[PDB]
C-alpha cells in the first residue's frame, strides 16, 4: 500500500484547510441561516471544488464555503461482491444519518457517501477530531468491506459442504 | 403554477459578479535535455489566470503535468525548494488540477509532489488554492 | 491568562472603559456582563431584548453606552439607569442579518455592517428625540464583515465578502464639524470611498486603523495579512501566511500588529516602513520563586477559533495588554511585556 | 400603502389610500394561523407521531410557532430536507418525550402560498396581493408596491417577507411584462415588517 | 393471489404467527432466543433456537429481544425471524406480503429499522405494520354486542407484565392519553402465592410458582363482592372450596392443597392494587375513568360505548362486567354530584368480550390482511426502493369505511 | 439451522392434536386452517361436510400435472394408500384421517403427512433414478415448473443422473451473493470427493438446453448436480431426494440469512464510529 | 372501597370521637344496650376477611373509628387463637386477653393518634378504657364460636392465614 500514507496525508491536510467555518446569516432570505455550499446562492461565499486522487477510482471531492464544507468519497471496490457490499453498507448509514449528523442523506452524484459539515459542527466538535474521524473513517470502511467479504466466502464454504456432506 | 418556475433572483441587480499560458517549446527543450527543474521553474511561468477558455488552462496544465510526471521521486524536495513562496503556491494549484486526470498511475508520483509542496508551503498554500477566483 | 465562560461559542465580546467588566454574547439572543471579584468573575447583567442571534457588541467608554446588533436586524443603544440596563430600538432600514457594530472614537455615533451589503451610520436627534441612520452602499456588494474606525471619527475602514478592504467618509455634519486634512484624502463627504483593496480573493474577517490612522491592516480568508500605508501613496505590504487564516486584528504599537484565527492562537506581525515590509514576528502562545515552582490534543490556550481580539490598556500606540475571545467559550488574556520575558527572540515593532 | 394581515382566525389584504381603507379591492384569504396547525398535525402524523387532532392542538401550535418557517425557494428547501439533516431539529413534549421535526417545518406554512396542500381553493396570498394592487388606481400602484406592511401573529415566518417579495416579482415579469425580464430592474418592492 | 399474506405479532412474552384467513395462530411461542455465548465466524450466527426450545437448551443462553413491546436488540430480533419465517411458518418470503405489529408510541425509526429487515434481508413483496391496540378494536367486531363497524374505542390490554388503557379515535391512538397500571398477569400470580404460602402446608418451595400460576389458570375468577364471596366459602365451603394436587419435583411424591379464598382474591388486585402494590392505588376502573375524562370531549360517550377488552389477563370470568359496574358507578356519580349542585344526559358505558379476546391483536390482524383492501394499504417493495424506508412511518388505517 | 427441514410443522402439529384429543375421547373440536409452503404450495386442513370426526389434509401445486405425467399418483397411493381420497377441489391430493379409527402407532401417519410435498415431487427422481439403474438411457428428461419463472430439468444417463435447476434471482445484488455460494459448491468435491458434481451457469442454460425456449437472463442462474449410482440406489434414494428437492430454497435461504449477518456487522461498525464521532465533543 | 359500618345514628353517643356503640354483651362496661339482632362487634367480625386487607380507610363517622379498632382487635385475637388447641384454651386465653390493658389514644404505641381523639380528662379515660375493654371482652368470646370448627382442639386455618396481615399495616401491639 505505498500510496495509501500519500494519499490519506493529502486528504487531510486538504481537510484542515476547508474546515474553518463561521456561523453567517443568509444576505438573499431574512432571518434564515443555511449552508451556502448546499444551496449556493451566493458565488462568493462558496470556495473552489478540489479533488485528491489515488488513483483512477478513489479519490475525494471537496467542496468549501463560508459556514460548510462537503466532503464526498468514491470507496474502493476491487469486484462485483465489494461493489453489492460497499453500496449497501453506505446505504445502512446514510439510512441513519440523524444521529451520524455530519452525515448527507444521499451522495453527490458520482461518488459513495457524502459529510455535511457545517459551522455548527466546528463550534460543537474539535474540528481537528472530525477532521481525523473522517481519515478513520476511509481507513475503517475498507477495513469493514474487507472483513465482509471475508464472512461471506467463509460462511458459503460451510453452507456448501454441509448440504454436500449429507448425501 | 406556471411563474415559480424562472428564477428571478438571476438578475438581481443586487447580486455578485466577479471582475495565455507557459512557452511550450521552451519546457520541452529544458525536459529534453534533462534539466528537470529549469523545466518547473519555466512552467510555472506566465499562468492563464485571466483567461477565459477554458481550453488554454487545461493546456497549460497539461504541460505542468508532463513535467511533474517527468520526474524522479528523489529529485522532487530539491526542485521545489527551488521556488519563492508564490511559485509554491501556483504549483499547488497546478498539483491539485493534475488530480482531475488520474492515469498510469500518475496521481502516485502527484501525491509525492503535494508532500513536498506542502512541507514548503504549509497548509496555507492549500488554503490559497480553495480561495482562488481567478484559477489554473 | 485563560478563563473559561461556557463551552459554546463567544460570539462577541467588548470591555468597558475601566477594564473592570465584559459584555459577551454566549451564542444565543443575549448578552451577559461579568464582573472580577478577587481572582473569580461574577455575572451581573443579562441584557434580553433582542430576537436573534446578537453579533456585535461595543462599549462607548465615557458616556458608558453599550450598543449590540443581531440577525434580527435591529440594534439596541443600551443605557444604565440605575443599576439595570434599559434599551432603545435604533431602525437601521436594513432587511437581512446586522453582522458587527462599532462606535465612533467621539461616541457621537456608531456603525453597523449588515447582510444588506450597507453599512449603517447611526447617530442621535435630540430635537426628535430618537436615533436615525444613514446609508454607505456603494460600492458595497456582499455582507460586510469588519468595521473600525479612524481616531478622527471620520474615516471608517470596513471589510466585506466580496473580498474587499475599503475606507469611507462617515462625516455627519450633524453631529461633527468639517475633518481635518488626512494623507487618505481632503474631500471626505458621506460615504466617499477613500480606499480600496487590489486583492480579488479572500473573505475580509478583520480590519484595523493604527494608533495615528496613517495606516491600516487587514486579515483575509486567504491566509494574508495586508497593510495599506497612507504616507506612501497608499501602497500594500502583503504577507501570505503557511498556516491558516486569521479573523481578527489589531495594532499594539505604530509598526506592529498581533492577529488570531482558525490556528486558536495569536501570533504577532511587524511592518519595516522603511522597506514598506510585513514580516513574521512569530507565534506568541507558546507551551520568580512562584513561577519557577508552578513551572483535546492541541498545544494552544484557546480550543477553537480566535474571532475576536482587542487591546486592553496601553492603546494602539503601545498596548500593554489585549484580549482574545473565541468559539470555544473562552477569553484570555494576554500581557506583551511578559511575552517579551518569555520569548527574548521575540521583537515589536 | 397595502396592509396584509393574517392571524389564528383569517387572513386579509386591506388596501388604503391616502386617508382610508376601500371595500372595494379588499379581499379575504381562507387560510391562518389556526389552518396551519391542523396541517402542520397531518404531516407529523405522516411521518409516524401520534397526534390527535383536538387534543394535542395547543402542544403542535407551540411547535409551530418555535420551528416553523417560510421557505424562498420551494424547490431547494426539498432538497435540503431529502438529502441532508440540517432542518432536523428536536423538540420535547410536556410528557418529556422526544420527537424530530424536518421538511415539515417549512412544509405546513407553504400552505399560504399554495392553499390546494390544505385543499381551500382559491390563490396564495402572494397571487392575491398581487392581483388586488393590480386591478387598482394605476397612478397608485408604484406607491402601493413600496408600500406593503405585514401584521398578525401568522406573519411573522421567517424569512416570510423575502417569499412575497419573490413571487410578486415572478408574477411581475410575466403577468405584466409577457415574461420580458429586461425592464425587470427597475421595479421596486419593499415589504415593512 | 392465491397464497394468505402471513400475519406475526411479536409481543414481549409471546409471538404469535399464522396466515390471513384463520382464526388463530399456527404458533405461540415464547419470544425468546436461545444462543452460544463463551468473535463470530463461520456460520455461527445460525446456530440458534428460538421459542420453547430456547427456553432451556443445557450449552446456551436464553435473550428476550423484545421489552416493554419494544425491540432492544435488533441482531436477535432479524436471526428471530430467519426462524419464524423459514422453520415455523415455512413461507418463501418473496411470494408473502407480511402484517407485523407495533405497540403504541413506538418511534417511527423503528419502523424504518423493521422495514429494512423485511425488505432487504427477507425481500418481502410487501409490508405493513398495524398497531396492536388498533387491531384489538378491530377484534371486538367478531361479538355480538357490536352491530356497527368503528375504530373508536378504549382498549384495556393486559397481558403478563403491565396493563394499558389506549384511547383510540378514527384508527389512531390518542397517545397524549394513555396510562399504564402496574396491575399484570404475573401480580395476580405472586399475590396468589402469597395467600397460599400463609395458609397451605406442604407446597414444594422450588415449585411455589408452578401452582400459583396453576391455580390462577384453572381456579380464579373475578367476584361482584368480596365479603358476600367469603360469606359463600364459609356457609359451604363444600361447593367452593376445590382441591390441587401436584407432583413433589425431586421425589416423585404427592402433595395436596386446598384452593380456597385466592380463587377470587387473585383477580381483585386489579380493582384494589392495594392489596399488593404498596405504590400504586387506583383502581382499574378509575384509570379508565381519567383517561376517558382527559380525552377530546366530543370523544368521551364514544369511548365509553366501546371499551374493548384484549389479552389473556383479561380472560377471567365476569372481568368485562366487574369493570362496566365499577365504571358506571363512577360516572353516574358524578353526574349526581353536577345535577344536585344545580341535569346531564345520562352517558352508556359498555365493555365488550368476544371469544378471540386472548389473541385478539393477531385476530384483528389475519382478518384485515385477508381482505382485497389490505393489498392496496400495503407498501411494496417497490415504493420501498423509489421513495425510502421513511414511508413505513405511516400505515393508512383500513377496514369500517 | 443450516439445512432446511423437510416436514411441515403446521400438518404434524394440527394432525397430532386432534389425534391426541380424538384417543382421550374428548368431543371433536372443528378445524379449518389455511397456510404454505414454498415455491406456492397452498395447504387446506379442514372437516368435510362439517363433519368433525374426519379432518383432511389437502394440497394444491400449480404444477401436479407434470409431476403426474412422471408416476405422481402411483406413487402417493403406495405411501397413504387408503387414506387417500378423491382430491378436494382446489387441491391435487387429499389426505383423510378418521378420528374414529386411527392406527395403533399414529406417530407414523403423522409423519407422513408432514411430507406431503415431499412425496409428490419423490416420482419424478425415482423414475429417472431407476432408468439409470436399468440402462434405459435416451429418455426423454422431466420438466417440471416448480415456480412461475424456475424450472427443474431430470435426466437419466448412463453412468449418471442429473438434475438441472433454472433459478431466478429477482434482486440484481443477490445473484452476486448466489455467485459466491454456486462457486463454493462447483468446488464441493475439495471437502466430499464422493458428493454430487455441481456446475453452475450464470445469465444461460446448458447447452443442451440452448436449443429450447429455456430462460436466459441477467437475473437467471443454472445449476447443475450430477448424481452418481451411490446417490441414486435404493439404500441413498429417500435421503438423496430429501435433500435435491430442497436445493432451490436451501440456496435463496442462505442468500438471505448471509444478509441479515451482514447487517449485525454494520450496526457493529455503525454503531462504533457514532462513538468515535461523538468523543470529538468537549 | 373498604366495608364501613351503618350503626351511626343521630342519637348515638361518644367517647372521644370514637362511637360509644351499644352491643349485646354480659360484661360491663359503658356500652349501651343493643335490642336489634346486629351490633358493632358482629359488623366487624362480618366483614374482617374483606377490610384486612386494605391500606387505606376514609374514617366517614365516628362508628368507623369503632369499627377499625375491633378490627385491629380481632387480628390481635387470631395471633392468641392461632396456638392453641381447644375451643376451651381459646376462651380462657381470650379472657386474659381482653383484660390485658393494651395503648389507647394518645399514648405511644396507639398507631393512630392523629386520628383518635385522646381523654379529654380522666373521667373520658376511665370511660373509655372500660369501652375498649368491654369491646374486647364480647369481640374475643363471639370470635370462638367461629375460629374453631366442630373439631375441637382446632383453630380453622380459615381464620389462621389472616395473623400474619395487619389491617391498615397497624397492629395494637
Ligand atoms: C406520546 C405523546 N405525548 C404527548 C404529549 C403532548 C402531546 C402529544 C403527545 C404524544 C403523542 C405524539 N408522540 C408520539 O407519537 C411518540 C411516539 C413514539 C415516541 C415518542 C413520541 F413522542
Amino acid at each position: 500500500t505505498a500510496t495509501l500514507r500519500p494519499y490519506l496525508s493529502a486528504v487531510r491536510a486538504t481537510l484542515q484547510a476547508a474546515l474553518c467555518l463561521e456561523n453567517f446569516s443568509s444576505q438573499v432570505v431574512e432571518r434564515h441561516n443555511k449552508p451556502e455550499v448546499e444551496v449556493r446562492s451566493s458565488k462568493e461565499l462558496l470556495l473552489q471544488p478540489v479533488t485528491i486522487s489515488r488513483n483512477e477510482k478513489e479519490k475525494v471531492l471537496i467542496e468549501g464555503s463560508i459556514n460548510s464544507v462537503r466532503v464526498s468519497i468514491a470507496v474502493k471496490q476491487a469486484d462485483e461482491i465489494e461493489k453489492i457490499l460497499c453500496h449497501k453498507f453506505m446505504r445502512f448509514m446514510m439510512m441513519r444519518a440523524e444521529n451520524f449528523f455530519i452525515l448527507r442523506r444521499k451522495p453527490v452524484e458520482g461518488y459513495d457517501i457524502s459529510f455535511l459539515i457545517t459551522n455548527f459542527h466546528t463550534e460543537q466538535m474539535y474540528k481537528h477530531k472530525l477532521v481525523d474521524f473522517v481519515i478513520h473513517f476511509m481507513e475503517e470502511i475498507d477495513k469493514e468491506i474487507s472483513e465482509m467479504k471475508l464472512s461471506v466466502n467463509a460462511r458459503a464454504r460451510i453452507v456448501a459442504e454441509e448440504f454436500l456432506k449429507n448425501f | 403554477a406556471r411563474f415559480r418556475k424562472v428564477d428571478v433572483g438571476e438578475y438581481d441587480e443586487n447580486k455578485f459578479v466577479d471582475e495565455a499560458g507557459p512557452d511550450e517549446g521552451e519546457v520541452d527543450s529544458c525536459l529534453r535535455q534533462g534539466n528537470m527543474t529549469a523545466a518547473l521553474q519555466a512552467a510555472l511561468k506566465n499562468p492563464p489566470i485571466n483567461t477565459k477558455s477554458q481550453a488554454v488552462k487545461d493546456r497549460a496544465g497539461s504541460i505542468v503535468l508532463k513535467v511533474l510526471i517527468s520526474f524522479k521521486a528523489n529529485d522532487i524536495e530539491k526542485a521545489v525548494q527551488s521556488l519563492d513562496k508564490n511559485g509554491v503556491d501556483l504549483l499547488m494549484k497546478y498539483i491539485y488540477k493534475g488530480f482531475e486526470s488520474p492515469s498510469d498511475n500518475s496521481s502516485a508520483v502527484l501525491l509525492q509532489w503535494h508532500e513536498k509542496a506542502l512541507a514548503a508551503g504549509g497548509v496555507g498554500s492549500i488554503v490559497r488554492v480553495l480561495t482562488a477566483r481567478k484559477t489554473v | 491568562a485563560y478563563h473559561s465562560f461556557l463551552v459554546e461559542p463567544i460570539s462577541c465580546h467588548a470591555w468597558n472603559k475601566d477594564r473592570t467588566q465584559i459584555a459577551i454574547c454566549p451564542n444565543n439572543h443575549e448578552v451577559h456582563i461579568y464582573e472580577k471579584s478577587g481572582n473569580k468573575w461574577v455575572q451581573v447583567h443579562e441584557l434580553k431584548e433582542h430576537n436573534g442571534q446578537v453579533t456585535g457588541i461595543d462599549w462607548a467608554p465615557d458616556s458608558n453606552r453599550i450598543v449590540t446588533c443581531g440577525t434580527d436586524r435591529n440594534a439596541y443603544v443600551w443605557t444604565l439607569k440605575g443599576r439595570t440596563w434599559k434599551p432603545t430600538l435604533v431602525i437601521l432600514r436594513i432587511n437581512r442579518a446586522a453582522r458587527c457594530v462599532r462606535w465612533a472614537p467621539n461616541e457621537k455615533k456608531f456603525a453597523v455592517g449588515s447582510g444588506s451589503r450597507v453599512i449603517s451610520i447611526c447617530y442621535f436627534e435630540q430635537e426628535n428625540d430618537w436615533w436615525v441612520c444613514k446609508h454607505i452602499k456603494k460600492p458595497i456588494r456582499s455582507t460586510v464583515l469588519s468595521l473600525d474606525w479612524h481616531p478622527n471619527s471620520v474615516l471608517l475602514a470596513a471589510g466585506s465578502c466580496d473580498f474587499k478592504c475599503r475606507i469611507f467618509s462617515a462625516y455627519i455634519k450633524e453631529v461633527e464639524e468639517r475633518p481635518a486634512p488626512t494623507p487618505w484624502g481632503s474631500k471626505m463627504p458621506f460615504g466617499e470611498l477613500m480606499f480600496e483593496s487590489s486583492s480579488s480573493c479572500g473573505w475580509v474577517h478583520g480590519v484595523c486603523f493604527s494608533a495615528n490612522g496613517s495606516r491600516v491592516a487587514w486579515v483575509s480568508h486567504d491566509s494574508t495579512v495586508c497593510l495599506a500605508d497612507a504616507d506612501k501613496k497608499m501602497a500594500v505590504a502583503t504577507l501570505a501566511s503557511e498556516t491558516l487564516p486569521l479573523l481578527a486584528v489589531t495594532f499594539i504599537t505604530e509598526s506592529s500588529l498581533v492577529a488570531a484565527g482558525h490556528d486558536c492562537f495569536p501570533v504577532l506581525f511587524t511592518y519595516d516602513s522603511a522597506a514598506g515590509k510585513l514580516s513574521f514576528g512569530g507565534r506568541l502562545d507558546v507551551p520568580t520563586a512562584r513561577e519557577r515552582f508552578q513551572n483535546a490534543g492541541l498545544d494552544s490556550l484557546h480550543k477553537n477559533s480566535v474571532s475576536q481580539i482587542s487591546v486592553l490598556s496601553g492603546g494602539k500606540a503601545k498596548c500593554s495588554q489585549f484580549c482574545t475571545t473565541g468559539m470555544d467559550g473562552g477569553m484570555s488574556i494576554w500581557d506583551v511585556r511578559s511575552l517579551e520575558s518569555a520569548l527574548k527572540d521575540l521583537k515589536i515593532v | 400603502g397595502v396592509v396584509v394581515d393574517s392571524g389564528d382566525g383569517v387572513t386579509h389584504i386591506c388596501p388604503v389610500y391616502e386617508g382610508f381603507s376601500l371595500p372595494h379591492l379588499t379581499r379575504r384569504l381562507d387560510i391562518a394561523g389556526r389552518d396551519i396547525t391542523r396541517y402542520l398535525i397531518k404531516l407529523l402524523l405522516l411521518r409516524g407521531y401520534a397526534f390527535n387532532h383536538s387534543a394535542d392542538f395547543e402542544t403542535v401550535r407551540m411547535i409551530k410557532e418555535k420551528l416553523c418557517y417560510v421557505g424562498y425557494n420551494i424547490e431547494q428547501e426539498q432538497k435540503l430536507a431529502l438529502e441532508t439533516t440540517v432542518l432536523v431539529e428536536s423538540y420535547t413534549l410536556p410528557d418529556g418525550r422526544i420527537i424530530k421535526v424536518g421538511g415539515e417545518r417549512f412544509e405546513a406554512p407553504e400552505a399560504l402560498f399554495q392553499p390546494h396542500l390544505i385543499n381551500v381553493e382559491g390563490v396564495g396570498v402572494a397571487e392575491l396581493l398581487f392581483n388586488t394592487i393590480q386591478a387598482a388606481d394605476i397612478d397608485t400602484r408604484s406607491e402601493f408596491y413600496k408600500h406593503i406592511v405585514l401584521s398578525g401573529g401568522s406573519t411573522m415566518y421567517p424569512g416570510l417577507p423575502s417569499r412575497l417579495e419573490r413571487e410578486l416579482k415572478q408574477l411581475y415579469l410575466e403577468r405584466v411584462l409577457k415574461g420580458d425580464v429586461e425592464k425587470l430592474s427597475k421595479f421596486k418592492i419593499r415589504i415593512e415588517d | 393471489g392465491r397464497l394468505p399474506a402471513c400475519v406475526v405479532d411479536c409481543g414481549t412474552g409471546y409471538t404469535k404467527l399464522g396466515y390471513a384467513g384463520n382464526t388463530e395462530p399456527q404458533f405461540i411461542i415464547p419470544s425468546c432466543i436461545a444462543i452460544k455465548e463463551s468473535v463470530m465466524k463461520g456460520v455461527d450466527d445460525l446456530d440458534f433456537f428460538i421459542g420453547d426450545e430456547a427456553i432451556e437448551k443445557p450449552t446456551y443462553a436464553t435473550k428476550w429481544p423484545i421489552r416493554h413491546g419494544i425491540v432492544e436488540d435488533w441482531d436477535l430480533m432479524e436471526r428471530f425471524m430467519e426462524q419464524v419465517i423459514f422453520k415455523y411458518l415455512r413461507a418463501e418470503p418473496e411470494d408473502h406480503y407480511f402484517l407485523l405489529t407495533e405497540p403504541p408510541l413506538n418511534t417511527p425509526e423503528n419502523r424504518e429499522y423493521t422495514a429494512e429487515i423485511m425488505f432487504e434481508s427477507f425481500n418481502v413483496p410487501g409490508l405493513y405494520i398495524a398497531v396492536q391496540a388498533v387491531l384489538a378494536l378491530a377484534a371486538s367486531w367478531t361479538s355480538r354486542q357490536v352491530g356497527e363497524r368503528t375504530l373508536t374505542g378504549t382498549v384495556i390490554d393486559s397481558g403478563d407484565g403491565v396493563t394499558h388503557v389506549i384511547p383510540v379515535a378514527e384508527g389512531y391512538v390518542i397517545g397524549s392519553c394513555i396510562k399504564h397500571i402496574p396491575i399484570a398477569g404475573r401480580d395476580i400470580t405472586y399475590f396468589i402465592q402469597q395467600l397460599l404460602r400463609d395458609r397451605e402446608v406442604g407446597i414444594p418451595p422450588e415449585q411455589s410458582l408452578e401452582t400459583a400460576k396453576a391455580v390462577k389458570e384453572r381456579y380464579s375468577y373475578v367476584c361482584p363482592d368480596l365479603v358476600k364471596e367469603f360469606n359463600k366459602y364459609d356457609t359451604d365451603g363444600s361447593k367452593w372450596i376445590k382441591q390441587y394436587t401436584g407432583i413433589n419435583a425431586i421425589s416423585k411424591k404427592e402433595f395436596s392443597i386446598d384452593v380456597g379464598y385466592e380463587r377470587f382474591l387473585g383477580p381483585e388486585i386489579f380493582f384494589h392494587p392495594e392489596f399488593a402494590n404498596p405504590d400504586f392505588t387506583q383502581p382499574i376502573s378509575e384509570v379508565v375513568d381519567e383517561v376517558i375524562q382527559n380525552c377530546p370531549i366530543d370523544v368521551r360517550r364514544p369511548l365509553y360505548k366501546n371499551i374493548v377488552l384484549s389479552g389473556g389477563s383479561t380472560m377471567f370470568r365476569d372481568f368485562g362486567r366487574r369493570l362496566q359496574r365499577d365504571l358506571k358507578r363512577t360516572v353516574d356519580a358524578r353526574l349526581k354530584l353536577s345535577e344536585e349542585l344545580s341535569k346531564p344526559k345520562p352517558i352508556d358505558v359498555q365493555v365488550i368480550t368476544h371469544h378471540m379476546q386472548r389473541y385478539a391483536v393477531w385476530f384483528g390482524g389475519s382478518m384485515l390482511a385477508s381482505t382485497p383492501e389490505f393489498y392496496q394499504v400495503c407498501h411494496t417493495k417497490k415504493d420501498y426502493e423509489e421513495i425510502g424506508p421513511s414511508i413505513c412511518r405511516h400505515n393508512p388505517v383500513f377496514g369500517v369505511m | 439451522m443450516i439445512l432446511l427441514e423437510v416436514n411441515n410443522r403446521i400438518i404434524e402439529e394440527t394432525l397430532a392434536l386432534k389425534f391426541e384429543n380424538a384417543a382421550a375421547g374428548n368431543k371433536p373440536e372443528a378445524v379449518e386452517v389455511t397456510f404454505a409452503d414454498f415455491d406456492g404450495v397452498l395447504y387446506h386442513i379442514s372437516n368435510p361436510n362439517g363433519d368433525k370426526t374426519k379432518v383432511m389434509v389437502s394440497i394444491s401445486l400449480k404444477f401436479y400435472k407434470e409431476l403426474q405425467a412422471h408416476g405422481a399418483d402411483e406413487l402417493l397411493k403406495r405411501v397413504y394408500g387408503s387414506y387417500l381420497v378423491n382430491p378436494e377441489s382446489g387441491y391435487n391430493v387429499s389426505l383423510l384421517y378418521d378420528l374414529e379409527n386411527l392406527p395403533a402407532s399414529k406417530d407414523s401417519i403423522v409423519h407422513q403427512a408432514g411430507m406431503l410435498k415431499r412425496n409428490c415431487f419423490a416420482s419424478v427422481f425415482e423414475k429417472y433414478f431407476q432408468f439409470q439403474e436399468e440402462g434405459k438411457e435416451g429418455e426423454n428428461r422431466a420438466v417440471i415448473h416448480y415456480r412461475d419463472d424456475e424450472t427443474m430439468y431430470v435426466e437419466s444417463k448412463k453412468d449418471r443422473v442429473t438434475v438441472v435447476f433454472s433459478t431466478v434471482f429477482k434482486d440484481d445484488d443477490d445473484v452476486v451473493i448466489g455467485k459466491v455460494f454456486m462457486q463454493e459448491f462447483k468446488e464441493g468435491r475439495r471437502a466430499s470427493h464422493t458428493a454430487p458434481q455441481v456446475l453452475f451457469s450464470h445469465r444461460e442454460p446448458p447447452l443442451e438446453l440452448k436449443d429450447t425456449d429455456a430462460a436466459v437472463g441477467d437475473n437467471i442462474g443454472y445449476i447443475t448436480f450430477v448424481l452418481f449410482p451411490r446417490h441414486t440406489n435404493a439404500s441413498a434414494r429417500d435421503n438423496t431426494i430429501n435433500l435435491i428437492h430442497t436445493f432451490r430454497d436451501y440456496l435463496h435461504y442462505h442468500i438471505k440469512c448471509s444478509k441479515a449477518y451482514i447487517h449485525t456487522r454494520m450496526r457493529a461498525k455503525t454503531s462504533d464510529f457514532l462513538k468515535v464521532l461523538n468523543r470529538a465533543r468537549p | 372501597p373498604a366495608y364501613h359500618s351503618s350503626l351511626m345514628d343521630p342519637d348515638t353517643k361518644l367517647i372521644g370521637n370514637m362511637a360509644l356503640l351499644p352491643i349485646r354483651s354480659q360484661f360491663k362496661g359503658p356500652a349501651p344496650r343493643e335490642t336489634k339482632d346486629t351490633d358493632i362487634v358482629d359488623e366487624a367480625i362480618y366483614y374482617f376477611k374483606a377490610n384486612v386487607f386494605f391500606k387505606n380507610y376514609e374514617i366517614k363517622n365516628e362508628a368507623d373509628r369503632t369499627l377499625i379498632y375491633i378490627t385491629l382487635y380481632i387480628s390481635e385475637c387470631l395471633k392468641k387463637l392461632q396456638k392453641c388447641n381447644s375451643k376451651s384454651q381459646g376462651e380462657k386465653e381470650m379472657y386474659t386477653l381482653g383484660i390485658t390493658n393494651f395503648p389507647i389514644p394518645g399514648e405511644p404505641g396507639f398507631p393512630l393518634n392523629a386520628i383518635y381523639a385522646k381523654p379529654a380528662n380522666k373521667q373520658e379515660d376511665e370511660v373509655m378504657r372500660a369501652y375498649l375493654q368491654q369491646l374486647r371482652q364480647e369481640t374475643g368470646l363471639r370470635l370462638c364460636e367461629k375460629v374453631f370448627d366442630p373439631q375441637n382442639d382446632k383453630p380453622s386455618k380459615w381464620w389462621t392465614c389472616f395473623v400474619k396481615r395487619q389491617f391498615m399495616n397497624k397492629s395494637l401491639s
